[PDB]
RNA sequence: AAGACGGUCGAACUUGACUAUCUAGAGGAAGUAAAAGUCGUAACAAGGUUUCCGUAGGUGAACCUGCGGAAGGAUCAUUA
RNA sequence: CAGCCGCGGUAAUUCCAGCUCCAAUAGCGUAUAUUAAAGUUGCUGCAGUUAAAAAGCUCGUAGUUGGAUCUUGGGAGCGGCCGUCCCCUGCUCGGCGCCGGCCCGAAGCGUUUACUUUGAAAAAAUUAGAGUGUUCAAAGCAGGCCGCCUGGAUACCGCAGCUAGGAAUAAUGGAAUAGGACCGCGGUUCUAUUUUGUUGGUUUUCGGAACUGAGGCCAUGAUUAAGAGGGACGGCCGGGGGCAUUCGUAUUGCGCCGCUAGAGGUGAAAUUCUUGGACCGGCGCAAGACGGACCAGAGCGAAAGCAUUUGCCAAGAAUGUUUUCAUUAAUCAAGAACGAAAGUCGGAGGUUCGAAGACGAUCAGAUACCGUCGUAGUUCCGACCAUAAACGAUGCCGACUGGCGAUGCGGCGGCGUUAUUCCCAUGACCCGCCGGGCAGCUUCCGGGAAACCAAAGUCUUUGGGUUCCGGGGGGAGUAUGGUUGCAAAGCUGAAACUUAAAGGAAUUGACGGAAGGGCACCACCAGGA
RNA sequence: UAGUCGCCGUGCCUACCAUGGUGACCACGGGUGACGGGGAAUCAGGGUUCGAUUCCGGAGAGGGAGCCUGAGAAACGGCUA
RNA sequence: ACUAUGACUCUCUUAAGGUAGCCAAAUGCCUCGUCAUCUAAUUAGUGACGCGCAUGAAUGGAUGAACGAGAUUCCCACUG
RNA sequence: UCAAAGUUUGAGCUC
């Protein structure tokens, strides 16, 4: 059965920045989705999404722009000790300049990055550049 | 997918967006209630009940007009079964299958489909009893079964 | 891996250690058979005395009669072709003379002409045969 | 003190059972490695009876035939 | 000689010597175990259409994974629309004390885990590491000024246990036959204890445990109904299954009638049948196979597969649906049902063909290919069996990314033709849309060793979930052991030893008792010495 | 459950009752060229193998067993088979 | 292509010329066949070998648990 | 509108 709305959404959505599509619409509206992308919007790598509210699991209309190279997912969800943290950045980006790993944390949803600034481990969701 | 058989159909009720009553509809729930409680009396599950009603009179949900559900409604009042209407008809069909195998030694794909079915039934047990609607001791059992319809 | 959760070590690490066992060469180490079939038992070396000397005849493509000869170990009682090397070295070989014999670099595995020779001559007599054949010592007699 | 009755532990010998490991052994029957034999030429070109699969029986040897599959076939088509 | 490829058959850059030249230098060579190299055991990180590879199919408890939904914000002051510092529990004894009340401090209590951060706690030795002129260094922890001055630090130290902070993600409970909260009223039973100036005893008042009557108030109590799933309903649909029932010719056999001498069969013949009437034709009878042609790049079935008529029995995929329940689900060692042909055991039946077998033919041989006979088997019922190239050689669910026409089913809409005939509403055409379905074509989507695939795609930009299974060829699916079976055999399943290659796709040749084109009197054709 | 022994707690031992406990989360049984650890070698990151060996803990002095003596020994450079 | 043997071929004789299996057995003269085991020692007995004077397929061949007042050989305990 | 067609010194090919 369908185990990971937000897999499925990701994919879609690369699929999309594949063929330089404009806008994409996704079937399962999730609440760590829509954190997800506020995270990325505020950061602008993205334009202004709408959300189609149905007294249900709504959809999710992107406005794509074409600076996304990459939009990742990380299953099963890993703990990350503050060790751990440097090897995977190191593995799983391009450079040591660019490209971000989104981890969730009791603190809060944040870039890699703002957990370095507020000393804060956590669980790995993603990643994207 | 479907669980015992490789169909995929996509088909169903689609309810809309509106959770509100229609202006022409003034039949009051407990009107409703009153012919809930003959038409119970007289015997029918709450299917058949939301059938007729959104035939004849023309309201297709309760749960939508009124604010709680006809079973729920039921329970209140004491016109539930001893049991699930779901399991009571597989139980009858199960029986009617043994019935026909019984003349009818050979069938081997009506075997293969029982055997399905009572797998299917004992899925369904499951979940009741952890939802606390049957006992412990409850069993389905071809001997005792056809006791039960 | 295939089973990715979070809660398959188990699982995982009994596959792992069924597989390893179809390795070839883990099964070599592991298992005894060829540790104690072979007669150096995990030896470099091996002292035996020699008791015929025999020209085994070259394979294919190449064409000659290599010089190897019979001993048999003391410790065991096993049969060995050890094959004497270079030029001139078997007429020193005399018989029933303790040598020491090591290895061929292959672990177990044939070595061109020579069919089944897997082992080589280095001392005759607390002599070494290279200080024979430069022509540094001598024979004690 | 010498000494004796009794209890407990009990070395040791005798026997059996199971159990592990190594091992001699008349003669037989397989595989592999060298050869420039002897008998034929199945197969690869329709290999001169297309090939192969499963299963039965047969024959000095390679092989043969029966029944039902597959094409990795010598046909991706054959006409209201 | 050469680890390997290879060298050596009379000018050997490969041997033995000399002549030189190279690497390293008081050190180098050889052997064996072992490690990186190995993305050739792969969690990070392999493969599984064709190179080795997916259980024949489906069911199934443990195992593993699982949709959405509940707190978002607020107050005062601050810095260059933006960011940050200050704050976001509740329910007996004293002072920031102030004019019995208010606040604070203290004691006790808190629905619960994983997760994360702190500290303590950690034996030294070791490692990293600060300092330090062993004459440098390897070492040591010493030393330095001319009485004095200093060092003899520090870090890492898995996992589990404890300690206090944080509460997003993943569980987990709660009020639904309300034996439901607050705060109150009164009984029944039992008592902590204070009391009547002093000698003694009890119940009360007044406090603390169980039981039991009827209230007032609570916004009074039940998350949605998933392009998750099950079950119901409507008319359909289909070589879907089983049982019983009906029909057809042909077939071979028989009986009878007609004319008659050959018939058979082959590349060419004979054994064979035949003037005791063959073959051929007509009419009757007979038994068991088989249901042609209609029959499609069509349908249904878990899969093998499933097609003469009619009847009975039940089922199901798919469709329409504002039908009910509200997480009941997906995949699965162990375990189980089914599973073409041959084979086996009993009966029943024994028409055809036809393993075996015999003989007749060709042929150097043929114990085969050709022929005449012909056994078991081939048919039905009842008992076993579980193996095929059981092939799409392609596991199941789930999502996304190009078209194009055709088709099968259910459903919807829409001029007109055409039968019901006399309209409606149905039937056949006709033009469309919708769902999933067997297939087809198509392209620089991208992938792929290529052959090829809208999937064999969404891969060094590598992780959606889960089973099975492969790691050089042979030896060998053998042996030994175990288990099943009347037997046949099935299943599980090694080693020694040998060996440097085995294979795939595609290119150019050469060959072809494969086809299409074209030529020549050292080819033929027509002929001649 | 009640005692014995023992410095105490306990099938440590004795007697009387009850009939339990473990198991695909790999018990049980068999193997181990296994004393354990602190560590070493190797390395990109992950890991792999080794570690009798000068510090700690254990066990042992031909094989097994038994004991006096002592605060302390089931001692082996103390005894008896 | 060591000798041996003879896969293979022919011929004479008859209508073919002993296939599958088995043994010095209750069937073998020469014979106490030869080798191994069983004994200190074994012309007996058991297991392989086959040239079988003269094995052999319903005049049935080979096996084979249970049973035998059947024929032989050995071992334990036991005994005038 | 399908009877058959076997072999080839050991005495030296080749980037
Ligand atoms: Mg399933
Ligand atoms: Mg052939
Ligand atoms: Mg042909
Ligand atoms: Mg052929
Ligand atoms: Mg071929
Ligand atoms: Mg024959
Ligand atoms: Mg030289
Ligand atoms: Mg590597
Ligand atoms: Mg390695
Ligand atoms: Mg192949
Ligand atoms: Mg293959
Ligand atoms: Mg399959
Ligand atoms: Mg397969
Ligand atoms: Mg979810
Ligand atoms: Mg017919
Ligand atoms: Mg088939
Ligand atoms: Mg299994
Ligand atoms: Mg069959
Ligand atoms: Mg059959
Ligand atoms: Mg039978
Ligand atoms: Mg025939
Ligand atoms: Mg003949
Ligand atoms: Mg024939
Ligand atoms: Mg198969
Ligand atoms: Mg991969
Ligand atoms: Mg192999
Ligand atoms: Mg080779
Ligand atoms: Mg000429
Ligand atoms: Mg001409
Ligand atoms: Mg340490
Ligand atoms: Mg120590
Ligand atoms: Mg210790
Ligand atoms: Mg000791
Ligand atoms: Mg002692
Ligand atoms: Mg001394
Ligand atoms: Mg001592
Ligand atoms: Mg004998
Ligand atoms: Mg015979
Ligand atoms: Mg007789
Ligand atoms: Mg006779
Ligand atoms: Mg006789
Ligand atoms: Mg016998
Ligand atoms: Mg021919
Ligand atoms: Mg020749």
């Amino acid at each position: 059965v369908r185990m990971n709305v937000l897999a499925d959404a990701l994919k879609s959505i690369n699929n999309a920045e594949k063929r330089g599509k404009r806008q994409v619409l996704i079937r399962p509206c999730s609440k760590v989705i829509v954190r997800f992308l506020t995270v990325m919007m505020k950061h602008g790598y993205i334009g202004e999404f709408e959300i189609i509210d149905d007294h249900r699991a709504g959809k999710i209309v992107v406005n794509l722009t074409g600076r996304l190279n990459k939009c990742g997912v990380i299953s099963p969800r890993f703990d990350v000790q503050l060790k751990d943290l440097e090897k995977w950045q190191n593995n799983l980006l391009p450079s040591r300049q660019f490209g971000f790993i989104v981890l969730t944390t009791s603190a809060g949803i944040m870039d890699h990055e703002e957990a370095r600034r507020k000393h804060t481990g956590g669980k790995i969701l993603g990643f994207f550049f | 997918g479907r669980m015992h058989a490789p169909g995929k159909g996509l088909s169903q009720s689609a309810l809309p967006y509106r959770r509100s009553v229609p202006t022409w509809l003034k039949l009051t729930s407990d009107d409703v209630k009153e012919q809930i409680y003959k038409l119970a009396k007289k015997g029918l599950t709450p299917s058949q009940i939301g059938v007729i009603l959104r035939d004849s009179h023309g309201v297709a949900q309760v749960r939508f007009v009124t604010g709680n559900k006809i079973l729920r409604i039921l329970k209140s009042k004491g016109l539930a079964p001893d049991l699930p209407e779901d399991l009571y008809h597989l139980i009858k069909k199960a029986v009617a299958v043994r019935k026909h195998l019984e003349r009818n030694r050979k069938d081997k794909d009506a075997k293969f489909r029982l055997i399905l079915i009572e797998s299917r039934i004992h899925r369904l047990a499951r979940y009741y009893k952890t939802k606390r609607v049957l006992p412990p001791n409850w069993k389905y059992e071809s001997s005792t079964a056809s006791a039960l319809v | 891996g295939k089973c990715r959760g979070l809660r398959t070590a188990r699982k995982l690490r009994s596959h792992r250690r069924d597989q390893k066992w179809h390795d070839k060469q883990y099964k070599k180490a592991h298992l005894g058979t060829a540790l104690k079939a072979n007669p150096f038992g995990g030896a470099s070396h091996a002292k035996g005395i020699v008791l015929e000397k025999v020209g085994v005849e070259a394979k294919q493509p190449n064409s000659a009669i290599r010089k190897c000869v019979r001993v048999q170990l003391i410790k065991n009682g096993k049969k060995i072709t050890a094959f004497v090397p270079n030029d001139g070295c078997l007429n020193f070989i005399e018989e029933n003379d303790e040598v020491l014999v090591a290895g061929f670099g292959r672990k177990g595995h044939a070595v061109g002409d020579i069919p089944g020779v897997r082992f080589k001559v280095v001392k005759v007599a607390n002599v070494s045969l290279l200080a024979l054949y430069k022509g540094k010592k001598e024979r004690p007699r």
